[PDB]
Parts: structure tokens; C-alpha cells; sequence
């Protein structure tokens, strides 16, 4: 990899930069060198990777929303033909955001998860997981289909059992992994009475234990509970 | 309106 | 190129697909290869060309911004020392965007602006080359800064030498030309008193126009003339 | 505050 002769620390230092230049793709670069140096990752380390890989695939994702929806228009009754190039262009963001998808899914998988012990690195890991199968299946169309929303569902079961387990309810990382899962519910599962259920539960079994918190953690675990209620009032 | 989805947040 | 292999009406169908993606960097990549194909580029092409490269610059140049202001903090009296990072990163954003305008250069250079005859493309394209010496100027440091302010220069006074002969004073790509000129005079050629009285006398003449144009000629030549009205409010 | 040159615009 072309970040092979990079220190690790150097990387980090960078991914950081990165950040603060609005240069994600590089930000992503750096978090991936970072990775392969097979040294587990902080949590500042893993919040970077989840930073810069998300701005990534948004990007990629809000593209592909554009360009589908232009292609599905040229597919109405009474649209003039335009030629291959809308699914063809379509097809190539696709395959971008795929292609970055299972990039993130490599690292999770060669060695990120299996190496992460502590409730905090499993779930945060566990529900990256969960996110990086439900980007596959937005733009996924068939029985692959199936396969690949199974997948989402696996690691983001995986994750909210152990997050159950071993995590207070007002935790960040436990609110967050509900907000996508209930998200994954709701928008790609074809299950919205499932996904209000889990919104509802989150929110009060949170709000139930936000007494427990430093002013700085009732910050943290609200500003998640808010999107949790956004999504209530949106599906209900 | 998608829904609202964990945004970049530690 | 990566783009020979497809029509020009299917790149630039595909550029106005990129740009309503947001997918700039792509919508640069496919007018490269439009202009790659021999021919002569229309009003509405030579804009597609112009809005890909500029947004991809702006992010470029955006980017060297932040970095460069790090590193300059870095560098002053009671910094702590952090290593070559911030010049390597600063560098490295640095050298893609000189690139990028290189790139820009060379399809100017080979062949567009030896094809450009008429009065609207002819300016067209010395305003880019200005545009584009300038973004180099913008990060050249020592004597070769000389020659590139030199270059732009003279490719903005070649421009405007030919815009004053065959455009009214109301025309946007002559008021946007001598609007990019004032700012290379301000902010590149420490000659602030040279823009000021450009931006004076485009806006004054530009006025004086206006009763000849229709009311949608009058809204895009207004819009121009408020960001020399802005600049003239910045600037004194 | 930086100048403001030309926006894309036809
Ligand atoms: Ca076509
Ligand atoms: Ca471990
Ligand atoms: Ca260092
Ligand atoms: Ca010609
Ligand atoms: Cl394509
Ligand atoms: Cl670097
Ligand atoms: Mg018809
Ligand atoms: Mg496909
Ligand atoms: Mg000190
Ligand atoms: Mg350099």
C-alpha cells in the first residue's frame, strides 16, 4: 500500500490535517495506512476511520440518489430515449461506493474486529459493520440483495447484544448503533413498525438514566436521543 | 426525507 | 486518455450529469476528454470546462488555505516542534493542485485558444489562462513567481485588450474578465491602487450600458457588477 | 477576507 512507509503516528497526524482541509478522501487514505499497520486503534483513532470513510461514501451515496433518480425518470412512459450513458455513469458512482464499501468491510474484517475485545471497540466495530452492508444494499437489486441485508442485520444484532450487555443506555456508541439499526428497520428492512419500537425504547430507557450523567455526557447522549425523535416524528 | 442516521460525533 | 474511447455528445451528456451530482472531479475528467477530441468547443461547452476545473481548483485551493496557515502557526516563535507532516501534507495538496492547473494549461495551450477566432471564445480562454497563472501564483514562492505572475499578466491584458474592441461594456465574460484581472492586481501584483480603478471604471462603463440590454442581459450583467461594487467596498 | 473573482455563471 502507498502508505506502507509512512509511520503510524505520521498517518494520524495527517488523517487529522485531513480533516481540518475538508480533504476526506486523503483522510481516508491515511486512516486506512493507519489500520494496516496491525496495531489495534484508539477511540479517537477509530472515530477518525469512521469520519473520514463516512464523509466518503456520503458523497458517493448522495451521487448515486441524483443519478437514479434521473435514470428512473428516463424509464417513465413518454420520456424521449437518451442512450446508455445516465445508467452507464450511474453504474461507475455505483461501482465507486461498492468498491469503497468493501474497502472498510476489509478492514473491519482483516483484522479490526477480530482483534477488539472491550465492549467500546467491539460495538463501534460491530455497527460500522452493520453500516457499510446497508450502503451495499441501498444500491443492491436482487437476491444478492437479500444476502447482503442479511449481513447488515447480523452485525447490527451482534452489536445491540453486546451493547445490552455491557454499556449504560444514555452511551453514545449504544444510542447511535439503535438510531442505524432502527434507520436499517425503517429504510431498508421494510419494517418500520420494528424501527419505531426501537426509536420509542431507546429514547425512554435513555432518558430514564440521563440523571446519571456529567452535563458534558447529558450533552453527548441527547444530541443522539434528538435523532431519535426527529426519525419518530418523521415515521409517525 | 431519508431518515437521520448517527452524523460525525466522537 | 482514459476517455478515448467515448463519443464527445456521450462526455458531455455525462459532464451535466457529473455536475448535477456534485461530482466535480469527474465532470473535469469528461470535458478533458471532449476538448481531447480536436473540436472546437461551444459557449455552453466552454462553460461546462470552466465550472468543472474551477470547482475542482476551489477545493484545491480551499484546502492549501487551511494547510498553509497551520504550517506558517508552526512555524512562529513558541510552536511546538511537530515534525515534517504539516510541509509534507501542504506539499502534497500543493502539487496535485498545481497539477490540476497545469492541466488546464495544456488544453488551452493544445489547442483551444490557436482555434479561437471569435471575440467571445478568443476571451474566453486568455481569461482562464490568466485564471489558471494565477492560482500557480498563488502558491509560488521565489523568482519563478515572477514568471508565472508575468504569465498571467499578460495573458489577462491580451484578454482584456481584445474584450475593450469587441464587446460592449456590459458583456459578463468581459465584466468577468476585468473583474479576475482586479483581483490578480489586488491580491497577487500588490498593486491595489490598479484595482481599484479598474473595478471603478468596468463598473462606471458597465452602468452606462445597461438601457441597451434586455431585462434578463440586465440581471447577468448586474450580477457581475456587484462583486466589482464588493471588492470596491473591501478594498476602500 | 479574500476578493471575490468571478462565480460559474454562464
Ligand atoms: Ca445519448
Ligand atoms: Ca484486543
Ligand atoms: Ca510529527
Ligand atoms: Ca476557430
Ligand atoms: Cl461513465
Ligand atoms: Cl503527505
Ligand atoms: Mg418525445
Ligand atoms: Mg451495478
Ligand atoms: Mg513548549
Ligand atoms: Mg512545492
Amino acid at each position: 500500500g502507498a502508505m506502507g512507509s509512512m509511520e503510524r503516528a505520521s498517518l494520524i497526524q495527517k488523517a487529522k490535517l485531513a480533516e481540518q482541509a475538508e480533504r476526506y478522501e486523503d483522510m481516508a487514505a491515511f486512516m486506512k495506512g493507519a489500520v494496516e499497520k496491525g496495531e489495534e486503534l484508539s477511540c479517537e483513532e477509530r472515530n477518525l476511520l469512521s469520519v473520514a470513510y463516512k464523509n466518503v461514501v456520503g458523497g458517493q451515496r448522495a451521487a448515486w440518489r441524483v443519478l437514479s433518480s434521473i435514470e428512473q425518470k428516463s424509464n417513465e412512459e413518454g420520456s424521449e430515449e437518451k442512450g446508455p450513458e445516465v445508467r452507464e455513469y450511474r453504474e461507475k458512482v455505483e461501482t465507486e461506493l461498492q468498491g469503497v464499501c468493501d474497502t472498510v468491510l476489509g478492514l473491519l474484517d482483516s483484522h479490526l474486529i477480530k482483534e477488539a475485545g472491550d465492549a467500546e471497540s467491539r460495538v463501534f466495530y460491530l455497527k460500522m459493520k452493520g453500516d457499510y452492508y446497508r450502503y451495499l444494499a441501498e444500491v443492491a437489486t436482487g437476491d444478492d440483495k437479500k444476502r447482503i441485508i442479511d449481513s447488515a442485520r447480523s452485525a447490527y444484532q451482534e452489536a445491540m447484544d453486546i451493547s445490552k450487555k455491557e454499556m449504560p443506555p444514555t452511551n453514545p456508541i449504544r444510542l447511535g448503533l439503535a438510531l442505524n439499526f432502527s434507520v436499517f428497520h425503517y429504510e431498508i428492512a421494510n419494517s418500520p413498525e420494528e424501527a419505531i419500537s426501537l426509536a420509542k425504547t431507546t429514547f425512554d430507557e435513555a432518558m430514564a438514566d440521563l440523571h446519571t450523567l456529567s452535563e458534558d455526557s447529558y450533552k453527548d447522549s441527547t444530541l443522539i436521543m434528538q435523532l431519535l425523535r426527529d426519525n419518530l416524528t418523521l415515521w409517525t | 426525507q431519508r431518515s437521520t442516521s448517527t452524523p460525525n460525533v466522537h
